[PDB]
RNA sequence: AGCUGCUCCCUAGCAUGCUACUACCG
RNA sequence: GCGGUAGUAGCAUGCUAGGGAGCAG
């Protein structure tokens, strides 16, 4: 057996030298250094494999799934789908693994390249009636983080994804590629981008109350019943371009390379009992629809269980009539009552998902009531269908909207003054800018006149502190300022030593000047 | 990416068809390119056309079409020609001197090191060239020791005796231990470990080190290395102190170092002094005289190889205190008297190819002269003495060029040290012969010694010339000088004592010869240091300059310390010699 | 561009315009070679401007077909390298235990996960501590799937060899402790 | 002052791992837990014996030549 | 870029159409100065073009080999930066403890094993001379790491065990000096 | 040694488009 | 004097490709 470890990061002590010289880092003060490079022993990869022991055989609520799948589904009535030929898949980054035993011979793209667009297709029609099991590699990540818990990530074999994207990447890519939608994969936060998402979700409630919530260990807690609703109802839009044995055995195929596969962990082959493995083709979307299924399943829980004698609008009862009805004393789909509860939920239960990062603004008045999902079930919902327990010290909940979430996607969110009205902006963890300002590998930084980019990039992202009240804030962006123009003016000064010229002509000027990085937040997009 | 030799500004060009491949600085680079056949040049990226199919490798063809170097059929219509302004585009270019004149390293650089006026010019040349020169002879002369054809072994005749062949279409290395083999045991899947070897007539001779069975397919190949780029300067500046530097001077003296301390001040009051050591003058006993004269002081013993660092340890045993001593052998049969492998000593005795890099208080480097410019830099690079002694002499034998052709090389031209020893002369003297007597001392003393060794105790009468013509007969690496052969015999009938004295050869092959028809032992003229008899008998074989110029044979006299036996078949030392001519039988 | 049927007529027009040019005759004269140069031009424009792309689109060509080329052998060093590797690892599973397993089957058609179980030659055991190891690889020999094994080799993560002696109870604290313990098949 | 202490464990844990520390697995298992407590702790007094223990493990071997290194 | 041939035909065209517009003489004959000096800066911003353009690609390109330079020499000298950046930011630390136990080690104590931290478990500590027994040891009491340890079982080079007391100036040359003390924390 | 999404920087190309100068013809 | 066409240079926008880097799940 072979035993990998996990090495510490370099660290860059120019910067920390400059940082100290500045006033910072002063016992006492805001910010301080809590994301560092840790280190693992030698058997830190099965360690972390072992964590799918928290999965376990699971039954479902099978005559309210045929319905919670039902609305799942509507929600997802914009887009369009379907399969490609080989000569129009798109694919970044052809350079990358192409799993085992492939990563033997060459990179993705060998075998990328090796195969004309005939041989493809015909693999991709073979796949389509008969199954082709496949062994997945597990790699660690090597991350700044704030714990000292590994990452493991699953890189899949090139015969899976090959095909997946063809079978999938038409809806994919229309997802990504839509804006003001529910799932917001693809909006940036750039150009004003995340004020237009936050003035989304407060749509028209009437009450409102922020809500927002994020999985423990998501992907290993996954049950596998959830997993296959979650492809059916990727799959379903191939109603023309595939027959019905088609649409089974390419989903037996998922379920064969993404649900059991035998991950080859260290240098022996192992069996993964269930959840998802995150380094497959369809893991940012398959996450969306699991998190909107528990969503509709806590607004169904939180409905049908409260004492329907104590309701006072007549129309919220005649809901909660109808909706049993449908749920258990019937058998097939009633669209009409389908497009009713959608857009009551929708109305009542306005929602913003990525893969699985959820932030929910609900009527009050309501939850008070229990006619709409409140935080208490949720926690119910994962108790008894994703044999977790929900910390209440990962649900947070907002009632001062003036004030936006209090995180998403690890970001912040402040309401400043631009120009002439208010708009909200993601500033991070100061923490953050600085322990990657400090921590590097071994030449990416700790010279930063090779790089000066990343300290570019990292002043473009540590922008938003600049308008923070927090004095200690705002210094951060300023020392980064000074640390560019810094190494500017030293490059240009050591290069002259070593030579005769200094250079011509640069217009550097905009780097270490504030006009460069205010109109990356501002509502008139350069690219 | 470092600084140019010539130069020393820094630079990025390294001289690709070159031997050694060195920076080469921009405009400088031009120089050498075009005053010489190395006409590739390779920076961070090598400048070779980069477009797929291609072969030209001259860079002035070379033009630069954005990130890449182009010839002239292969560019883009943007263009920006290389080799343009007599400045090759490069690193650090403005901060560029250039060479007036670089002919000297062309001339270095374009050397297949065939005549004396190769070394002539590597010699004269300053540090860096000198360096440059040493490094690529090394590794010119490496290539070439594998050039030669393989020994392998295809039939077992009997212990000490081998059938050997050898390779097709390669030629066959001498028949000496000058070019020690290294064979490995070949198996079913690759050679390894059998061990150094040297071969000679025999059908021919192996001389193992350990015992050993050869088989047959075991076959034995000269062994190369990968020789590294030096650093530090031969010599280091000299410096003329005020007091005595470092050491505290000792109380009590002993006879035996009298005349040692006469001299031990001088050594201790400037960085480096040089020697005039003439062989059997207690040079060893020289050397250990700076640890009875400084006891706090970390001396190591250092010389070409570990047999001549054994001399060291000779008298290391018996008046250095064995607590202190270490010897420092890499994982060859040795003295180990000492604790290995121990850098944290005062006493360290080791060979010149094995030191690791420490700092000592004074250096004694025994037997200079065979230490060329290569590993007279390459202490220094190890160890910043704060005291330098070179024990040794430009009159005694330096290292046999394989390469050397055409033309003698000078003694004084040898490498740095013995250079400035007959230009300045040697800072030291020891003027008692411990062996040899009034007829050898007096002798040598005329010839290159400028007549200053004088005679120890008497003049034994004990040493004989001869005067004789015979007919030279030659071999593949050997000459047997047959009527020589009927003479030694001759000779010694008429005196059983006679056959106590050991036989020295200058081509052993010849001896081997000789060793059969008497049995005498065996000596090799070109390692005989070291080694001294009382009784010890020669045959000069050929006047050729190989065997009997003035100074290579300085040694083999030098063997008897009573009396020795030479017949010269010369004429041009059996003059000048004083030795005791009788009738030819 | 030199050799083209162009630079002898503009050499001609030029010459013709000099010569007259010296001469200085008329102003009709100095319209007329004016003319011709006039006309001329277009001739030497497209004879070496439209051929100064006509090169730049072959020489496209030819890298991209050289990159075509590259791609199939490739492809056709993979090839062999695959197939290889199967005809070199199928050879080491084919012993008659597995024939015999395979022709039990009602069908021909066994799981995956008794292959293993029931023809293995060589077993490998991971012990974390020495109460694990006390359990199930105790004595030099040891019953696992129902089928006999002596201990061989026992390795700790040093992959430094460790014998059966040292795993004590009070010597356990100096092993490096997961012990790969391998094994096999006895009859 | 905890900040130079945490930094100068992430620069001891480096040299120690080229000096290829990481060979005998107990020796590397007890250094890259004492490098994770310094890293996580919260107060100064705790992080320094655990520093100094750390350092230890540095001293011990003969790899790392000390009295050229302080050269002052 | 004044140095380029074509700017003294530019100058003498530009003489030529201020002289020109000076006397303003003609109607046409001027307009030979506009086919001619029109056409004079024709041949000379296609000339003063590439030559900017290739100045400017020569520095991007030198620059960029710099870097690569740069990054090569820096990762082929790792394992000696390491260290003396360690030592600089250890002697910056101003603690006592790690100070005694680095002079300690430059001088030759140098621990066999992990410093342990809690009250119980041993440390074995090289002494090899006597000199550096006189600071750290004094009876039965051991300083070291800042600490107090309690001397138990000091041995030999050759593996005897010696009596504590026997250790002293005159019999110091009498035993195998690399002596090991077990000790626990106080 | 994974799947995505966003952003910054450098270069190359085609095409588009604009402006300026020259030549031919009407 | 106008238009058109053919060349040359410059500038802008955008689309594609290649390389480097950063952030979020
Ligand atoms: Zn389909
Ligand atoms: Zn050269
Ligand atoms: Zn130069
Ligand atoms: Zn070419």
């Amino acid at each position: 057996v072979a035993f990998q470890t996990v090495k510490p990061g370099n660290f860059n002590k120019d910067f920390y030298d400059f940082a100290v010289s500045k006033g910072f880092f002063k016992e006492g003060s805001s910010v301080e250094l809590k994301h560092f490079f840790f280190a693992q022993d030698g058997n830190a990869a099965i360690s972390d494999y072992d964590y799918y022991r928290y999965n376990l055989p699971t039954m479902c609520d099978i005559r309210q799934l045929l319905f919670v799948v039902e609305v799942v589904d509507k929600y997802f009535d914009c887009y369009d789908g379907g399969c490609i030929n080989a000569n129009q898949v798109i694919v970044n980054n052809l350079d990358k693994s192409a799993g085992f035993p492939f990563n033997k011979w060459g990179k993705a793209r060998l075998y990328y390249d090796s195969m004309s667009y005939e041989d493809q297709d015909a693999l991709f029609a073979y796949t389509k009636r008969n199954v082709i099991p496949t062994i997945t590699q597990m790699n660690l990540k090597y991350a700044i983080s704030a714990k000292n818990r590994a990452r493991t990530v699953a890189g899949v074999s090139i015969c899976s994804t090959m095909t997946n994207r063809q079978f999938h990447q038409k809806l994919l890519k229309s997802i990504a590629a839509t804006r003001g939608a529910t799932v917001v994969i693809g909006t940036s936060k750039f150009y004003g981008g995340w004020h237009n998402m936050l003035k989304t979700v407060y749509s028209d409630v009437e009450n409102p109350h922020l809500m927002g919530w994020d999985y423990p260990k998501c992907d290993r807690a996954m049950p596998n019943m959830l997993r296959i609703m979650a492809s059916l109802v990727l799959a379903r839009k191939h109603t023309t371009c595939c027959s019905l044995s088609h649409r089974f055995y390419r989903l037996a195929n998922e379920c064969a390379q993404v649900l059991s596969e035998m991950v080859m962990c260290g240098g022996s082959l192992y069996v993964k009992p269930g959840g998802t493995s995150s380094g497959d083709a369809t893991t940012a979307y398959a996450n969306s629809v699991f998190n909107i299924c528990q969503a509709v399943t806590a607004n169904v829980n939180a409905l049908l269980s409260t004492d329907g004698n104590k309701i006072a609008d007549k129309y919220v009862r005649n809901l909660q009539h109808r909706l049993y009805e449908c749920l258990y004393r019937n058998r097939d789909v009633d669209t009409d009552f389908v497009n009713e509860f959608y857009a009551y939920l929708r109305k009542h239960f306005s929602m913003m998902i990525l893969s699985d990062d959820a932030v929910v603004c609900f009527n009050s008045t309501y939850a008070s009531q229990g006619l709409v999902a409140s935080i208490k079930n949720f926690k119910s919902v994962l108790y008894y269908q994703n044999n977790v327990f929900m910390s209440e010290a990962k649900c947070w909940t907002e009632t001062d909207l003036t004030k936006g979430p209090h995180e998403f996607c690890s970001q912040h969110t402040m309401l400043v003054k631009q120009g002439d009205d208010y708009v909200y902006l993601p500033y991070p963890d100061p923490s953050r800018i600085l322990g990657a300002g400090c921590f590097v590998d071994d030449i990416v930084k700790t010279d930063g006149t090779l790089m000066i980019e990343r300290f570019v990039s990292l002043a473009i992202d540590a922008y938003p502190l600049t308008k923070h009240p927090n004095q200690e804030y705002a210094d951060v962006f300023h020392l980064y300022l000074q640390y560019i123009r810094k190494l500017h003016d030293e490059l240009t000064g050591h290069m002259l030593d070593m030579y005769s010229v200094m250079l011509t002509n640069n217009n550097t000027s905009r780097y270490w000047e504030p006009e460069f990085y205010e109109a990356m937040y501002t509502p008139h997009t350069v690219l | 990416v470092g600084a140019c030799v010539l130069c020393n500004s820094q630079t990025s060009l390294r001289c690709g068809a070159c031997i050694r491949r060195p920076f080469l600085c921009c405009k400088c680079c031009y120089d050498h390119v075009i005053s010489t056949s190395h006409k590739l040049v390779l920076s961070v990226n090598p400048y070779v056309c980069n477009a797929p199919g291609c072969d030209v490798t001259d860079v002035t063809q070379l033009y630069l079409g954005g990130m890449s170097y182009y010839c002239k059929s292969h560019k883009p219509p943007i263009s920006f020609p290389l080799c343009a302004n007599g400045q090759v585009f490069g690193l650090y270019k403005n901060t560029c001197v250039g060479s007036d004149n670089v002919t000297d390293f062309n001339a270095i650089a374009t050397c297949d090191w065939t005549n004396a006026g190769d070394y002539i010019l590597a010699n004269t040349c300053t540090e860096r060239l000198k360096l440059f020169a040493a490094e690529t002879l090394k590794a010119t002369e490496e290539t070439f020791k594998l050039s030669y054809g393989i020994a392998t072994v295809r039939e077992v005749l009997s212990d000490r005796e081998l059938h050997l062949s050898w390779e097709v279409g390669k030629p066959r290395p001498p028949l000496n231990r000058n070019y020690v083999f290294t064979g490995y045991r070949v198996t079913k899947n690759s050679k390894v470990q059998i061990g150094e070897y040297t071969f000679e007539k025999g059908a021919v001779v192996y001389r193992g080190t350990t015992t050993y069975k050869l088989n047959v397919g075991d076959y034995f190949v000269l062994t190369s290395h990968t020789v590294m780029p030096l650093s530090a300067p031969t010599l280091v500046p000299q410096e003329h102190y005020v007091r005595i530097t470092g050491l505290y001077p000792t109380l009590n003296i002993s006879d035996e170092f009298s005349s040692n301390v006469a001299n031990y001040q001088k050594v201790g009051m400037q960085k480096y002094s040089t020697l005039q050591g003439p062989p059997g003058t207690g040079k060893s006993h020289f050397a250990i005289g700076l640890a009875l004269y400084y006891p706090s002081a970390r001396i190591v013993y250092t010389a070409c190889s570990h047999a001549a660092v054994d001399a060291l340890c000779e008298k290391a045993l018996k008046y250095l205190p064995i607590d202190k001593c270490s010897r420092i052998i890499p994982a060859v049969e040795c003295f180990d008297k000492f604790k290995v492998n121990s850098t944290l000593e005062q006493y360290v005795f080791c060979t010149v190819n094995a030191l690791p890099e420490t700092t000592a208080d004074i250096v004694v480097f025994d037997e200079i002269s065979m230490a060329t410019n290569y590993d007279l830099s390459v202490v220094n690079a190890r160890l910043r003495a704060k005291h330098y002694v070179y024990i040794g002499d430009p009159a005694q034998l330096p290292a046999p060029r394989t390469l050397l052709t055409k033309g003698t090389l000078e003694p004084e031209y040898f490498n740095s040290v013995c250079r400035l020893m007959k230009t300045i002369g040697p800072d030291m003297f020891l003027g008692t012969c411990r062996r040899c007597p009034a007829e050898i001392v007096d002798t040598v003393s005329a010839l290159v010694y400028d007549n200053k060794l004088k005679a120890h105790k008497d003049k034994s009468a004990q040493c004989f010339k001869m005067f004789y013509k015979g007919v030279i007969t030659h071999d593949v690496s050997s000459a047997i000088n047959r009527p020589q052969i009927g003479v030694v015999r001759e000779f010694l009938t008429r005196n059983p004592a006679w056959r106590k004295a050991v036989f020295i050869s200058p081509y052993n092959s010849q001896n081997a010869v000789a060793s059969k028809i008497l049995g005498l032992p065996t000596q090799t003229v070109d390692s005989s240091q070291g080694s001294e008899y009382d009784y010890v008998i020669f045959t000069q074989t050929t006047e050729t300059a190989h065997s009997c110029n003035v100074n290579r044979f300085n040694v083999a006299i030098t063997r008897a310390k009573v009396g020795i036996l030479c017949i010269m078949s010369d004429r041009d030392l059996y003059d000048k010699l004083q030795f005791t001519s009788l009738e030819i039988p | 561009f030199s050799s083209l049927p162009s630079y002898a007529a503009f050499a001609t027009a030029q010459e013709a315009y000099e010569q007259a040019v010296a001469n200085g005759d008329s102003e009709v004269v100095l319209k007329k070679l004016k003319k011709s140069l006039n006309v001329a031009k277009s001739e030497f424009d497209r004879d070496a401007a439209m051929q100064r792309k006509l090169e730049k689109m072959a020489d496209q060509a030819m890298t991209q077909m050289y990159k075509q080329a590259r791609s199939e052998d490739k492809r056709a060093k993979v090839t062999s390298a695959m197939q290889t590797m199967l005809f070199t690892m199928l050879r080491k599973l084919d012993n008659d235990a597995l024939n015999n397993i395979i022709n039990n089957a009602r069908d021909g058609c066994v799981p995956l996960n008794i292959i293993p179980l029931t023809t293995a030659a060589k077993l490998m055991v991971v012990i974390p501590d020495y109460n694990t190891y006390k359990n199930t690889c105790d004595g030099t020999t040891f019953t696992y799937a129902s089928a006999l094994w002596e201990i061989q080799q026992v390795v700790d993560a040093d992959s430094k060899i460790v014998q059966l002696s040292e795993i004590s109870m009070d010597n356990s604290p100096n092993l490096a402790w997961p012990l790969i313990v391998t094994a096999l098949r006895a009859n | 002052k905890m900040s130079d202490v945490k930094c100068t464990s992430v620069v001891l844990l480096s040299v120690l791992q080229q000096l290829r520390v990481e060979s005998s697995s107990k020796l590397w298992a007890q250094c890259v837990q004492l490098h994770n407590d310094i890293l996580l702790a919260k107060d100064t007094t705790e992080a320094f014996e655990k520093m100094v223990s750390l350092l230890s493990v540095l001293l011990s071997m003969q790899g790392a030549v000390d009295i050229n290194k302080l050269c002052e």
